[PDB]
């Protein structure tokens, strides 16, 4: 397994690979293209991945992107791999998860004017490098603890501070919210690794590839603090139906494209019974 | 006769005393102990000063008291009415004998 | 939005025409248009828009007959100016000034909030208001504009009255420094035109908005707003419009200040500081 | 009250009662006054956790006592003896309140 | 026919960054314009001690 | 300290087992000041043997 900065790595020790690599990015961004992608087909460019978290996580995915060629699913470039008192109480009594965690509420806890709540794009890096750097057993603890009455399921939808980053004036189509995550190079490569591990299957006995829990919510937290951030719909104890902050409207005769990608977050079967098994 | 260090204690919100309606628990770090082999020339002249009574009669220190070096830095919770605050420097980080 | 057509509920659109303006338009406009909009469903169709753009009359009651005490402060509010439309006006700037008529007797000011366009009278000067030579003043209050040189004036009769008092040997330069009741009212800072300072008095209720604390004027210091009077120097009003450290349970304000509290609060501005405790 | 600071003196050498025999005149250096603007939360949730006893009971501080920040280096002098003598860290030169 | 030096801040002498002060003074004239300058280093030398509790502004009143 | 708490307890150099104390005068700065050694004839001597010198405990105060 070679990721690409790896990828680059070999790729600039050779003279053909790179030429055939600046080539084709020279092509990108007839008979010029397809002798390019049929030497490139076996470079160590090809079917190069990335890491979540790792260093330059950016570099590799530009450089992934860069040789993708150009629609519903796409291919992920990574590795596939009271409660909520309590959750709360685990987290402050570590110094890692302590800092981080007054970090970003100290962040998205300001308000600067009447009509701006909050800075929109330093609360989504605080929580990027929240959900980036801390181990998952304090994470998964915070965002996924189970309840049974009103004020536990609020103190648990409070917890990514959807008054700041989540809700905002309107609600957009979410076709347009997905051409705007799919514009940018992070949140199109969180989106295809949300598409590769929570879809929803016939054959297994959990509706979930690999029978795997971990990477379907790996793949759903991963999705906090850009534009496609979801969050729960309400303060419900049981009911637990999670969604980004967009609807169906406006969709025109795109409206059932709309609805079935809506429906891998509020009406899958897959990841809420990973957050209810998780739950047990 | 212990050195005064850090003394760690978890502690409810609602029980320092700061009026936040909360009921979480943090940990809190403490200056404890005592300073007796700290004396200098300088405590042991002041000393004598008070007890010739040279002084101008005023509030003065003549024993080496133990207190933080550097605080934390941010302490966030949330309260019993959904809503958060942060504390700034509620624990210390650094105890030394000055 | 859904229609019904036979039971069912279809959706369609509701397009919204919506006319907006460009500039910050001036007082000397007088006219009037007719707009005219085409819309294209690539069917035709046409709209009007009436438009009436009507000048402002900018003249102001003449005469603002009004007085003082002998034992107020530097910096404390007494009246004020305004024209008679105080809050229509959005994108048009309004000045004041003053002139006084002596020409020796300077005693008063007058600065103007952008928010409601309006002028605050504040004392400058003590030793011109301690004088008895100085005691019915006439000053010619001239409202200005910034974008059309049209103006306008009026009358300021006031007169100063009462008598004085030397405040106490310990006392501070501001309100908020006491803590207790008594100390409060029993000497005086510098904001309020009473020469005292006023003690408001909260609950019990925890972190409230209704802290019980020491301000100059209980109508204008802990107001929740940092007006152009108090942010001249700061030591006026403290809990409005510091930029500093709180030691106690509180929340501070949004772009500065006390916001809400617990206890009683006291500020030191001369180190930003203030505590909060019961 | 007064606040915090430096304030001067001029003593003898022996009635520092150090045991020295010698009457000449130092200047003596200290810090005095008072501390009411140097509590801080971590001060309020000392004071409140030592009203409800939850302290392991030791020794604390809940009142930032005022002590010297640096110190000065030397004091040379001369005795009843003619033998020179010198003395480290007599008197202050910063004053702070910790 | 010559300058004196005053004091004329508190707070900036009290301030321990400016601590050596190099200024140009600039000799003038009135009638014909003729001039020339030279430098001035002060040094900010000791310590600071705070005054009496119930002291005046002058030095006459004692 | 003091003298009952010197003898009371035991040490490390001596080798009596307890701790003897040496009691000075009062004349001023001198060379018999009052103190508590490990042996009276050892660790106030004014010289710092090869014995005291191999762990600093035994005889501080030489
Ligand atoms: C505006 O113009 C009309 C035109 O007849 C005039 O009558 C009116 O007095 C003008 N407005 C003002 C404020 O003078
Ligand atoms: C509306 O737009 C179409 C598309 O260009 C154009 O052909 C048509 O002429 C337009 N309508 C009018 C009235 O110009
Ligand atoms: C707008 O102006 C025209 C001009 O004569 C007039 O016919 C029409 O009635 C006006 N609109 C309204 C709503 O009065
Ligand atoms: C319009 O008026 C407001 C009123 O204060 C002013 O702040 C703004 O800069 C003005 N803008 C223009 C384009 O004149
Ligand atoms: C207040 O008095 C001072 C000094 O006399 C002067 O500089 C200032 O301009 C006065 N304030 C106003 C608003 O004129
Ligand atoms: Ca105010
Ligand atoms: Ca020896």
């Amino acid at each position: 397994p070679v990721d690409c900065v790896r990828a680059n790595e070999l790729c600039a020790a050779e003279s053909n690979c790179s030429s055939r690599y600046r080539t084709l990015r020279q092509c990108l961004a007839n008979k010029e293209c397809q002798a390019a992608l049929e030497v490139l087909q076996e470079s160590p460019l090809y079917d190069c991945r990335c890491k979540r978290g790792m260093k330059k996580e950016l570099q590799c995915l530009q450089i992934y992107w860069s040789i993708h060629l150009g629609e519903f699913y796409e291919a992920s470039p990574y590795e596939p791999v009271n409660h909520c008192l309590d959750a709360a109480k685990a987290c402050n009594l570590n110094d890692n998860c302590k800092k981080l965690r007054s970090s970003y509420i100290s962040i998205c806890n300001r308000e600067i004017s009447p009509t701006e709540r909050c800075n929109r794009r330093k609360c989504h890096k605080a929580l990027r490098q929240f959900f980036d750097r801390v181990p998952s057993e304090y994470t998964y603890r915070m965002l996924f603890c189970s309840c049974q009455d009103q004020a536990c399921a609020e103190r648990r939808r409070q917890t990514i501070l959807p008054s700041c980053s989540y809700e905002d004036k309107e609600k957009p189509n979410c076709l347009d919210l997905r051409g705007v995550c799919r514009t940018d190079h992070l949140c199109r490569s969180r989106l295809a690794d949300f598409h590769a591990n929570c879809r929803a299957s016939y054959q297994t006995v959990t509706s979930c590839p690999a029978d795997n829990y971990q990477a379907c919510l790996g793949s759903y937290a991963g999705m906090i603090g850009f534009d496609m951030t979801p969050n729960y719909v309400d303060s419900s104890p049981t009911g637990i139906v999670v969604s980004p902050w967009c609807s169906c409207r406006g969709s025109g005769n795109m409206e059932e494209e709309c609805e079935k990608f809506l429906r891998d977050f509020t009406e899958n079967p897959c990841l809420r019974n990973a957050i209810q098994a998780f739950g047990n | 006769a212990r050195p005064c260090g850090l003394r760690e204690l978890e502690v409810r919100v609602s029980e320092l005393g700061l009026g936040y309606a909360s009921d979480e628990t943090v940990l809190f770090r403490y200056c404890a102990g005592a300073c007796e082999a700290a004396a200098r020339v300088y405590d042991l002249g002041l000393r004598r000063l008070r007890q010739r009574r040279r002084l101008r009669r005023e509030r003065v220190r003549a024993q080496p008291c133990c207190r933080p070096t550097a605080y934390e830095d941010e302490v966030s919770f949330l309260d019993a009415h959904s809503r958060y605050h942060t504390v700034h420097e509620l624990s210390a980080r650094e105890c030394a004998c000055v | 939005t859904s229609v019904q057509a036979n039971g069912s509920f279809v959706r369609a659109t509701v397009h919204d025409y919506r006319l907006v303006l460009n500039r910050n338009l001036s007082i000397s406009e007088n006219r009037t248009m007719q707009l005219a909009v085409l819309v294209n469903d690539s069917g035709v169709l046409l709209l009007h828009f009436n438009v009436s753009v009507l000048p402002v009359s900018l003249h102001l009651p003449s005469t603002y007959s009004l007085s003082v005490s002998r034992r107020a402060r530097r910096f404390a509010q007494i009246g004020k100016v305004c024209v008679e439309n105080c809050q229509a006006f959005s994108g048009i700037n309004v000045q004041y000034k003053l002139h006084s008529s002596g020409a020796n007797c300077s005693t008063l000011g007058v600065v103007t909030s952008a928010e409601d366009t309006s002028g605050i009278l504040f004392v400058n000067d003590t030793k011109a208001l301690r004088r008895p030579k100085c005691a019915e003043l006439h000053y010619m209050v001239v409202a200005t504009d910034q974008q059309t040189s049209r103006q306008a004036q009026a009358q300021l009769l006031v007169t100063v009255e009462g008598s004085y008092v030397a405040e106490e040997a310990g006392c501070p330069l501001s309100c908020a420094v006491s803590k207790r009741r008594l100390e409060c009212e029993e000497c005086g800072g510098l904001g309020s035109p009473t020469g005292r300072c006023e003690w408001r008095q909260g609950d019990g209720k925890g972190i409230t908005r209704n802290f019980s604390t020491c301000s100059p004027s209980t109508k204008t210091c802990p107001d929740g707003h940092c007006d152009v009077v108090e942010t001249q120097d700061i030591n006026i009003c403290p809990q409005d419009c510091l930029r500093g450290s709180i030691v106690g349970g509180h929340e501070p304000g949004e772009p500065r200040g006390i916001k809400a509290g617990y206890g009683t609060c006291n500020c030191f501005p001369e180190e930003e500081k203030c505590f909060c405790e019961p």
